[PDB]
C-alpha cells in the first residue's frame, strides 16, 4: 500500500462550514522540496505527522 | 554494604524486582516500542509507572492530554455509561486482570497488544458532512495524529463493553478479545470493522 | 501551424486583483497558494516588464509580492 | 432457526427497509389515511400520496411471506414519509385484511411499539435514525431505482462476502424522485428495464437471494 508519511511545516486559516477543517501545507517526509496543502479533520499543531493515502491531490474550498 | 531487613518487613520480590528495574506491577518498560513511524510523543510510555493511578494535571492544555500515561487512558475510558462512573478502583483493577490474561496467550509482552491495537485500528482519512448546498455530501480528509489516538480507544471500550453485554464472558475477558483481534489486522473485532468501514468510505467518495 | 478577464491583454487583470485587494491580510491569500501558481506568476512580470507598463501597477506592489 | 433481530450484528442476513412509507394518522377513534377519505383529503388539506398504505400492506405480506423469513435470513425495517423507523420482528403475524391491519398500524404508532401476545418480546418496535447504528457492521447498501442500471440479482448477491449482509432500501410511495438515500448507500441498482411496482421488486430481490443463498 502507498503509505505516505507528511509533516507540517506552517497552519494557513480555516475553511468550511462546520469549523474544524484547516487548510494546512505540509512537507512530505521521503523524498523532500516539494509541498501540498491539504485539509485535516481533527486538532493539528505544526510539525504533527499525518498519513497520506493518496499522492497528488488537493482540496481548496469547502462550502 | 549488606542491608538487612528493617523492623518493619517488606517482601522479597518487592525488595527484588522494584529497585532494579523501573516496572509495573511486574512488567518491564524497557521494550516494546512503536512500530509506527507516527504517534510519538502521543505514546506517553518512557515514562513508567507502577499502577494507572495519578491526579493526572493534563487537561487544561491543548495537548498535555497526550502525555498522559496511555494505560491510565484506558482506564479513562473504561469508568462511563452511568453506572461505571467514578469508580477509579474497579477500572484499575479490570486493567490488572486483562494484562493477566494476555500475557498467559502467546505472552508477547502485553502492552505490545496495547500499542498494536491502537496503531493498527486509527482511521487514518475520514469524512465530515460538508454542505454543497442544501445536500449536505461527504469530503474525505485526513484525520489528527491526536483524534487517531482517541478514536483508537474509543472503538476498544465501546465495543468490548457491547461484546460484553447480555453474556456470560466479562469485561475483562472480551475487552482481551478485542485486543488480540487488533494487535493483528483480524476484522474479527469491532474496531478493525470499524475502521475499515470509514476509510473504505472515504475512497469511494474521494 | 474567453471575452473576459478583461483586457486587450489578460495581464491587466492579473495586476488589477493586485489594486482590488485591501493593504492588510493579502498575506492570508498570498500564503494559499501552491508553487505552480508562482510558475504561472512571473510569466505576468515578464508580461509587465517587457510591456515597459508601470501604469496600472507601481514596482513596490511586485516587489511586495515577490518578496 | 434463530429469531434475527438488530442487536444482532454479525450473522450474514438480508434486511429490506421500505422507507418513505405512508403512515398517517386520523381523528374522526384515530384512523389511518387512504379508500375512506379519498373524497376528503383537500377537505382536511392533505395529498395523495400521502394516503397510500396499502402499498406497505402489500409489501409486507409481500416480504413477511417469504420463505427467506421462513428460513430466517430477513429483516424488514420501515421508514415513513415523515422518516418514522420502524424495526420489525419477523416472527410477526401480519393481518390479511386491510382493517385489522390498519387498527394495529393505529395502535404501533399511538402506542410505539407492539408486544408479545405470549411473551415477554416486542412484535414491533419504534427506533432512532440513523439506520446504519440499528444494521450490522459488513453489510452492502443499494437502492432500488428504474433509472439505476439493471443487474441481476444472484451474480450481485454472490460477489459479496461469507460475513457481508445485505440490505435494500425501497420508496414505499406512488411516485417521486428515487432521492431519499443518497446520504446513505453505496450503490444505485435496477431489477428491469421495465418500471415496477414495489412488491414485484422486493419479489425479485428476495426470489434472486433464494436462488443465490440455495433457499428451497
Amino acid at each position: 500500500t502507498p503509505v505516505t508519511l507528511a509533516k507540517v511545516i506552517k497552519v494557513l486559516g480555516r475553511t468550511g462550514s462546520r469549523g474544524g477543517v484547516t487548510q494546512v501545507r505540509v512537507e512530505f517526509l521521503e523524498d523532500t522540496s516539494r509541498t501540498i496543502v491539504r485539509n485535516v479533520k481533527g486538532p493539528v499543531r505544526e510539525n504533527d505527522i499525518l498519513v497520506l493515502m493518496e499522492s497528488e491531490r488537493e482540496a481548496r474550498r469547502l462550502r | 554494604f549488606t542491608p538487612v531487613v528493617l523492623a518493619t518487613p517488606i517482601p522479597e520480590e518487592v525488595q527484588q524486582a522494584q529497585t532494579e528495574i523501573k516496572l509495573f506491577n511486574k512488567w518491564s518498560f524497557e521494550e516494546v516500542e512503536v512500530k509506527d513511524a507516527s504517534l510519538v510523543d502521543y505514546v506517553q510510555v518512557r515514562q513508567p509507572i507502577f499502577v494507572a493511578h495519578t491526579a493526572g494535571r493534563y487537561a487544561n492544555k491543548r495537548f498535555r492530554k497526550a502525555q498522559c500515561p496511555i494505560i491510565e487512558r484506558l482506564t479513562n475510558s473504561l469508568m462511563m455509561n452511568g453506572r461505571n462512573n467514578g469508580k477509579k478502583l474497579k477500572a484499575v483493577r479490570i486493567i490488572k486482570h486483562t494484562l493477566d490474561i494476555i500475557n498467559v496467550l502467546t505472552d508477547q509482552n502485553p502492552i505490545q497488544v496495547v500499542v498494536d491495537a491502537i496503531t493498527n485500528t486509527g482511521p487514518r482519512e475520514d469524512t465530515t458532512r460538508v454542505g454543497g448546498g442544501g445536500a449536505a455530501r461527504r469530503q474525505a480528509v485526513d484525520v489528527s495524529p491526536l483524534r487517531r489516538v482517541n478514536q483508537a480507544i474509543a472503538l476498544l471500550t465501546i465495543g468490548a463493553r457491547e461484546a460484553a453485554f447480555r453474556n456470560i464472558k466479562t469485561i475483562a475477558e472480551t475487552l482481551a478479545e478485542e485486543l488480540i483481534n487488533a494487535a493483528k489486522g483480524s476484522s474479527t473485532s469491532y474496531a478493525i470493522k470499524k475502521k475499515d468501514e470509514l476509510e473504505r468510505v472515504a475512497k469511494s467518495n474521494r | 501551424m474567453v471575452l473576459i478577464a478583461v483586457n486587450k491583454t489578460p495581464e491587466q487583470y492579473i495586476m488589477d486583483t493586485l489594486l482590488r485587494i485591501r493593504m492588510s491580510q493579502l498575506e492570508d491569500a498570498l500564503m494559499v497558494m501552491p508553487f505552480s501558481y508562482v510558475l504561472k506568476f512571473l510569466k505576468f512580470i515578464d508580461t509587465v516588464m517587457q510591456n515597459k507598463t508601470l501604469l496600472h501597477s507601481h514596482l513596490p506592489l511586485i516587489c511586495k509580492n515577490l518578496f | 432457526p434463530p429469531v434475527l433481530t438488530s442487536k444482532d450484528k454479525i450473522t450474514k442476513r438480508m434486511i429490506v427497509v421500505l422507507a418513505m412509507a405512508s403512515l398517517e394518522t386520523h381523528k374522526i377513534k384515530y384512523v389511518l389515511l387512504n379508500d375512506d377519505h379519498q373524497g376528503l383529503l383537500k377537505k382536511m388539506g392533505r395529498d395523495i400520496s400521502e394516503a397510500r398504505p396499502d402499498i406497505t400492506h402489500q409489501c409486507l405480506l409481500t416480504l413477511l411471506d417469504s420463505p427467506i423469513n421462513k428460513a430466517g435470513k430477513l429483516q424488514v425495517y420501515i421508514q415513513t414519509s415523515r422518516g418514522i423507523l420502524i424495526e420489525v420482528n419477523p416472527t410477526v403475524r401480519i393481518p390479511r385484511t386491510f382493517k385489522r391491519f390498519s387498527g394495529l398500524m393505529v395502535q404501533l404508532l399511538h402506542k410505539l411499539s407492539i408486544r408479545s401476545v405470549n411473551s415477554e418480546e416486542k412484535l414491533l418496535k419504534v427506533i432512532k435514525n440513523p439506520i446504519t447504528d440499528h444494521l450490522p457492521t459488513k453489510c452492502r447498501k443499494v437502492t432500488l431505482s428504474f433509472d439505476a442500471p439493471v443487474i441481476r440479482v444472484q451474480d450481485y448477491i454472490e460477489k459479496l462476502d461469507d460475513d457481508e449482509s445485505i440490505c435494500v432500501f425501497v420508496g414505499a410511495m406512488a411516485r417521486g424522485k428515487d432521492n431519499f438515500a443518497d446520504e446513505y448507500v453505496d450503490e444505485k441498482v435496477g431489477l428491469s428495464n421495465y418500471p415496477l411496482s414495489a412488491s414485484v421488486a422486493c419479489s425479485k430481490f428476495c426470489h434472486g437471494a433464494e436462488d443465490a443463498w440455495n433457499i428451497l
